[PDB]
């Protein structure tokens, strides 16, 4: 379509080129099922989407804008909405441009996922089933990691809360 | 991957493998490798009350690696990965400060198993 | 042929708790392989 | 990176952030992925 254009006449010499019309369309094709593939394994890292526990409670931490909103339609957390609006993309002939296998609202879902397995399970869920951990406790394990006792996270947790709270 | 896989462990989580991989074999292929991953993944998983810190004498030890885990009747400390208990001593513990500051702790006895071997 | 609207997994909300923690009774050795290609046919085509 | 850093905690510098790495929070962003890295750093010191 786009080279011959609606006419029959041109049609004719372009079967004559050969396989090079054809050979074109089947390299954007690989291409537009690589970006199916991409969005697949950088998201889909999970099994199952895990609902954020009820209670909001997390030793001191604010969760508020990286965590979905309910009352907010489509599901996007306040710092997922905001990006949304700074960067914005704003058929004709011959090109078609083909949505995404992943709908941005399952998009969505897949990161409340993972967020929502970060602070419930910490590191559980990536490597099996997810467990229930405090999220204080888990931040303990954290810190024995980079190698400051988890007696320093406890003994000023609403310092650190506090900070963390402030840095979001 | 292979070199880190195959030789030496990975302690990057999943880019060997699913889970930890405790080690990893290398199988030729047609025009390419195949990697077989072992690995390690916790099947069962039992409730268990859990506290940050033990208060003993107004100072509250910490576990040396185990995060500590309460049936309920008693407290033990246990590997976060596999459940084994063991009974709270100063061997497993460290106590830094007094137990007023940290937001959850439970009273808990000590053993000190040097007493009964003295006494 | 169905056409669903592809739901991505089960919702289970793993039960939360500042007091409540869960440690693994038993564990379960898997092999799991992953395939990489490492070459292609080497063609060489003279121009003339 | 999200394997890596979301999951679990990456013991390689500089791989997430800068400064010591705690924990990573994976968002959603048009054709992309925006991390938040929470990392640990040592605001004062002192001679010994
Ligand atoms: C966690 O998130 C924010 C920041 O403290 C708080 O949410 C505010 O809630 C009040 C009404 O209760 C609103 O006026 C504000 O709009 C919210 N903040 C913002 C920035 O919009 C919330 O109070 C904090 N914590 C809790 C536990 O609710
Ligand atoms: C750990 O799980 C393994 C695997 O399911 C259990 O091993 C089995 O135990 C049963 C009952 O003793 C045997 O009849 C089976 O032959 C064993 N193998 C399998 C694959 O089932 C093991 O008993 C469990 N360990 C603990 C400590 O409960
Ligand atoms: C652990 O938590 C649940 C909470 O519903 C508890 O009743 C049961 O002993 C265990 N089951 C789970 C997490 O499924
Ligand atoms: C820990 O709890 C289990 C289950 O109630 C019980 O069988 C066991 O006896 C408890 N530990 C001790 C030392 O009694
Ligand atoms: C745990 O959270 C509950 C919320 O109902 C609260 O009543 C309780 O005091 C908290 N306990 C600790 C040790 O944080
Ligand atoms: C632990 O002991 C202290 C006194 O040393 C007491 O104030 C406290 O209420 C005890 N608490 C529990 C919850 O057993
Ligand atoms: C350690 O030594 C310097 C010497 O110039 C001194 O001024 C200061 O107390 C300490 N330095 C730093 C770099 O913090």
């Amino acid at each position: 379509m786009y080279i011959c254009g609606d006419s029959t006449e041109c049609s004719n010499l372009l079967l004559q080129y050969g396989s090079f019309c054809t050979q074109l369309n089947r390299a954007l094709t690989g291409i537009a099922v690589e970006q199916d593939k991409n969005t697949q394994e950088v998201f889909a890292q999970v099994k199952q989407i895990y609902k954020t526990p009820p209670i909001k409670d997390f030793g001191g931490f604010n969760f508020s804008q990286i965590l979905p909103d309910p009352s907010k339609p489509s599901k996007r957390s306040f710092i997922e909405d905001l990006l949304f609006n700074k960067v914005t993309l704003a058929k004709f002939n011959g090109l078609t441009v083909l949505p995404p296998l992943l709908t941005d609202e399952m998009i969505a879902q897949y990161t409340s996922a993972l967020l929502a397995g970060t602070i419930t399970s910490g590191w559980t869920f990536g490597a099996g089933a997810a467990l229930q951990i405090p999220f204080a406790m888990q931040m303990a394990y954290r810190f024995n990691g980079i190698g400051v006792t988890q007696n320093v996270l406890y003994e000023n947790q609403k310092l650190i809360a506090n900070q963390f709270n402030s840095a979001i | 991957k292979m070199s880190e896989c195959v030789l030496g462990q990975s302690k990057r989580v999943d880019f060997c493998g699913k889970g930890y991989h405790l080690m990893s074999f290398p199988q030729s292929a047609p025009h390419g490798v195949v990697f077989l991953h072992v690995t390690y993944v916790p099947a069962q998983e039992k409730n268990f009350t859990t506290a940050p810190a033990i208060c003993h004498d107004g100072k509250a030890h910490f576990p040396r690696e185990g995060v500590f885990v309460s049936n309920g009747t008693h407290w033990f400390v246990t590997q976060r990965n596999f459940y084994e208990p063991q009974i709270i001593t100063t061997d497993n513990t460290f106590v830094s400060g007094n137990c007023d500051v940290v937001i959850g702790i439970v009273n808990n006895t000590v053993y000190d198993p040097l007493q009964p071997e003295l006494d | 042929i169905i056409a669903y609207t592809m739901s991505l997994g089960a919702e289970n909300s793993v039960a939360y708790s500042n007091n409540s923690i869960a440690i693994p009774t038993n564990f379960t050795i898997s092999v799991t392989t992953e395939i990489l290609p490492v070459s292609m046919t080497k063609t060489s085509v003279d121009c003339t």
